[PDB]
RNA sequence: CGGGAAACCAAAGUCUUUGGGUUCCGGGGGGAGUAUGGUUGCAAAGCUGAAACUUAAAGGAAUUGACGGAAGGGCACCACC
RNA sequence: GCUGCAGUUAAAAAGCUCGUAGUUGGAUCUUGGAGGGUGCGCCGUC
């Protein structure tokens, strides 16, 4: 059965990309799912979507473009100690540079970059670039 | 219409068209070629639309017009039904030809006695002229074809639905490119109609 | 030096092209992604200047009627040192020529290769702009951007290529059977490649490009022959 | 790809599909564009002055270059209706 | 048989034949000073070997194209053979008769025509 | 600006820079992870008493000292 | 498409760009499913399961000959008729 | 072999299923303007 969703979300935006398609219908979506689909879309990574509402959990819309590379999940969702988000970003991005890690902190599902500049930490959802 | 009038349909056109019964299409539609499909006649048979057909044919035309030496366009034709077809088509534009078995290297391989580095390749049958739509996408060539509703689309860009069952749609259709290239970066001049009889083009065949 | 040179003739507009001094650099053949058929063409742009380093020597074989055959193999590579590599294998009844070949196999394939910052970027590109990886049949290569100083931490064959690649610094895993050198040096080799391959932020803007240089000296590119 | 001053470095900036706005790397001899002849409108008289597409080799052994041209020709004209 | 003959003496056959066709004929014994004038070969058994080769071959292309040999002369006849066109053919006589939904074919065709009804039935596969 | 990274950062160009080791635009880190070995080489005894005359060799320098 | 060493595989895909859930077994080959204790069995046997010692390849896949009292094969009085 | 292994054929998915512990669990309940750090020659950049 299901034991996440959002790993479902990611995964078909993955195999669109790669097929060559420009848009997905992920099903079912949740708070998280927007959330994570919304700091994406801050970077570019995506670029406009759309919930639409059947009486149930919900379905998007995603309208991509093409500069993703991969959109992952992490599971289980570890906790992150500040002094490890350094070495999370290191194992699964690209360069020191750029791609993000987002997690979820108690003060909200961010990248990694908002997490240095807030000075809070949590537990990692997945990533991105 | 786009550019901007005239070149829209003419009763004229649409007329050699369905008396050439180009649009009657296969059975077996084919995915990639849904869009082509107007509408399915009963008794299985597929009505192609001619307005589509028409208009990419002109889009086709237009890209054969802008390679700057006309000889190096390829048109190509093993298929008997497009071999005086395209004979034709390469004595009016430069357009050089590639008829019968188009004969493998000629596109990769320098060394050999019918190397031709076109700038664009036309095909009349991508399952007939595979061969051809296979070299051309080892060396960076685009690709006009004809296809019917059943042909594949790999290796083609820029299709112009047919029938290519055969009769007069294959002659028709090369015929109507040519016109529209001499029209264009040409001079035939006035989007008006042929000196030429579009039965030049057509199959030839045998003897008793 | 004076030997008295060739008389290169080219099969391919591409190579009137160059010698004509109509093409300059390899990267207009690169951003067109014209394929590369005649070989002094590469030597003509680039190579002059460029090395080639013979990786390995071994020998093979298979069975005759009456009994046996046994043959060379050569595995060369070619590159300057600043983002230009190639690598050909070749096998042949003698080693001059098996060397002689490779050389041509490898500059046909010579490749671009990004070169990019561990991060901050001064002084101009130290590394990899990311980390790219290439398999070829169960050897697998990964190189990863390092700190400048660290250099090429890879097995000696590979090492090479990198070298010449000119790629200063990089981090390397690798994972399958290294022992069987042609698949591990390819391995590399296409990780290095892959590296134009990656699409960074950078990148994400567009262009009018190019017209290609095959069309503009069209008429240049068919002389007066046929 | 810019270098401390604000320097251009490294050496290309590749090309981008026509489709799929994926980096056209640089020895895929499996891809091509295609010129399409601006009018000087009225009709005919080839002008000029390209109205161009660069499809990827990807897009192409999928088997779509073409449609690829049609939505990238309409959009931006000619062709209507499609 | 015993005696197949080898692609140096058919190619010279094919070749003559190619550029020497009104020139040659029937007779072994003419051909063969022929092939004196219009090449050079080096030994007699050769030279008669070719002539006897090249003469089947024009005993057989006189009396039906063979199958990998063009001449001038040749071309032409064909050329005026591929020129035929009667009364013609379709007519098809007084109207078209058709299959109907053809019939249906045309009438959402916005197209006036000739008539016939006679489609019905089906309808198997294989 | 990190007062772990401050505070001994700008202590290791410091001593760096005190043997001639390394010099300021270098004298940030960013240069330090560019720089070899020759560098230290370059200051000990031997080769300077050869540098300035009194040795005339690398040689001489170190039964000198 | 993509996977795999390939044979192959629309799953053996989405695996170095390695992270959907869970369960099980393996770590060179032989000694060995053997010894020994436990357990189940009327019996035959089954489950769990070592070591000492032995040894540098065991093994897989593809490629090619050689060779066949495998199939279509041929050719020659150095073969038969 | 957490990070970071292999198990169709190489050493390795129990003949099959039920099933407690254990592990694992769908969607859904709040919505430019200036202050301070270091670079570049009174201006600004981040």
């Amino acid at each position: 059965v299901r034991m996440n969703v959002l790993a479902d979300a990611l995964k078909s935006i993955n195999n669109a990309e790669k097929r060559g398609k420009r848009q997905v219908l992920i099903r079912p979506c949740s708070k998280v799912i927007v959330r994570f689909l919304t700091v994406m879309m801050k970077h570019g990574y995506i670029g406009e979507f759309e919930i639409i509402d059947d009486h149930r959990a919900g379905k998007i819309v995603v309208n991509l473009t093409g500069r993703l590379n991969k959109c992952g999940v992490i599971s289980p969702r570890f906790d992150v100690q500040l002094k490890d988000l350094e070495k999370w970003q290191n194992n699964l991005l690209p360069s020191r540079q750029f791609g993000f890690i987002v997690l979820t902190t108690s003060a909200g599902i961010m990248d990694h970059e908002e997490a240095r500049r807030k000075h809070t930490g949590g537990k990692i959802l997945g990533f991105f670039f | 219409s786009g550019a901007l009038d005239v070149l829209q349909m003419k009763e004229e056109d649409v007329l050699k068209f369905l008396a050439a019964g180009t649009h009657l299409g296969g059975t077996n539609l084919d995915f990639q070629m849904e869009q082509y499909i107007y509408k399915r006649k009963s008794d299985g048979i597929y009505i192609i639309n001619l307005k589509r057909t028409w208009e990419k044919l002109l889009l086709a035309a237009r890209a054969i017009v802008a390679i700057e030496n006309p000889a190096d366009v390829s048109v190509i034709s093993s298929r008997n039904t497009g071999q005086r077809a395209v004979l034709k088509f390469a004595a009016a534009t430069g357009a050089t030809p590639i008829a019968g078995r188009f004969t493998p290297g000629t596109f990769t391989n320098q060394i050999q006695a019918a190397f031709r580095e076109p700038r664009l390749l036309v095909v009349t049958d991508p399952r007939a002229d595979h061969q051809p739509l296979t070299e051309a996408s080892y060396v960076n060539l685009p690709t006009i074809a004809l296809c019917n509703t059943d042909s594949p689309l790999r290796y083609v860009d820029i299709a112009i639905p047919c029938n290519n069952k055969g009769a007069h749609s294959v002659g028709l259709m090369w015929w109507m490119l040519a016109r529209e290239v001499l029209r264009m970066r040409g001079t035939i001049s006035r989007e008006h109609p042929w000196e030429v009889m579009p039965d030049l083009y057509f199959y030839r065949d045998p003897e008793e | 030096g004076k030997a008295g040179d060739k008389e290169w003739l080219p099969v391919t507009k591409l190579g009137r092209l160059v010698k004509d001094m109509k093409i300059k650099s390899l990267e207009e053949i690169y951003l067109f992604s014209l394929p590369i058929k005649e070989s002094e063409i590469i030597d003509f742009f680039l190579g002059a200047a460029l090395k080639d380093k013979v990786l390995k020597i071994m020998p093979v074989q298979k069975q005759t009627q009456a009994g046996q055959r046994t043959r060379f193999k050569a595995f060369v590579a070619i590159g300057d040192y600043n983002g230009h590599v190639g690598l050909g294998m070749k096998c042949s009844k003698e080693v001059a020529t098996a060397i002689r070949g490779a050389i041509i196999l490898a500059k046909l394939s010579i490749v671009p290769v990004r070169r990019g910052y561990w991060g901050n970027k001064i002084g101009k590109p130290h590394t990899v702009r990311c980390k790219v990886t290439g398999r070829c049949g169960s050897v697998l290569v990964r190189l990863i951007p390092a700190p400048r100083g660290t250099g090429i931490i890879s097995a000696p064959v590979p090492k090479k290529l990198l070298l010449m690649a000119g790629i200063d610094d990089c981090y390397t895993s690798a994972g399958g059977c290294t022992a069987t050198l042609g698949n591990f040096a390819k391995a590399t080799f296409d990780a290095i490649s892959k590296t134009y391959s990656y699409l960074t932020p950078d990148l994400w803007k567009e262009t009018v490009f190019t017209k290609s240089p095959y069309q503009e000296f069209t008429d240049h590119l068919v002389k007066t022959h046929t | 790809m810019q270098s401390n001053a604000g320097e251009f470095v490294d050496l290309y900036v590749p090309r981008k599909c026509s489709a799929s706005n994926r980096i056209i790397g640089a020895k895929d001899h499996a891809s091509i564009p295609m010129n399409v002849a601006e009018v000087d409108k009225v009709t005919g008289r080839f002008n000029g002055q390209s109205k161009t597409y660069a499809i990827c080799g990807a897009i192409r052994r999928m088997g779509e270059s073409d449609d690829s041209i049609l939505r990238l020709a309409k959009s931006h004209g000619i062709v209507s209706q499609n | 048989m015993g005696r197949v003959r080898t692609k140096t003496v058919k190619k010279a056959a094919r070749v003559i034949i190619e550029k020497y066709y009104t020139r040659l004929g029937n007779d072994f014994h003419t051909n063969k000073r022929v092939c004196e004038e219009i090449a050079i070969i080096p030994s007699k058994k050769l030279r008669n070997k070719i002539a006897g080769y090249v003469t089947h071959l024009m005993k057989r292309i006189q009396r039906g194209p063979v199958r990998g040999i063009s001449i001038k002369l040749q071309e032409e006849e064909r050329e005026r053979r591929d020129n035929y066109v009667p009364e013609v053919s379709a007519l098809d006589q007084e109207i078209i008769e058709v299959d109907p939904d053809t019939k249906e074919m045309l009438k959402l065709l916005d197209f006036g025509s000739l008539s016939n009804l006679q489609v019905t039935q089906p309808t198997v596969g294989m | 600006k990190d007062p772990r990274r401050l505070f001994e950062g700008n202590a290791l160009l410091r001593r760096l820079v005190r043997i001639g080791v390394l010099d300021e635009g270098k004298m940030k880190l960013d240069y330090i992870l560019g720089l070899k070995i020759e560098d230290f080489l370059e200051r000990r005894l031997q080769t300077q008493v050869f540098k300035l005359g009194l040795a005339k060799s690398i040689h001489h320098a170190r039964v000198l000292i």
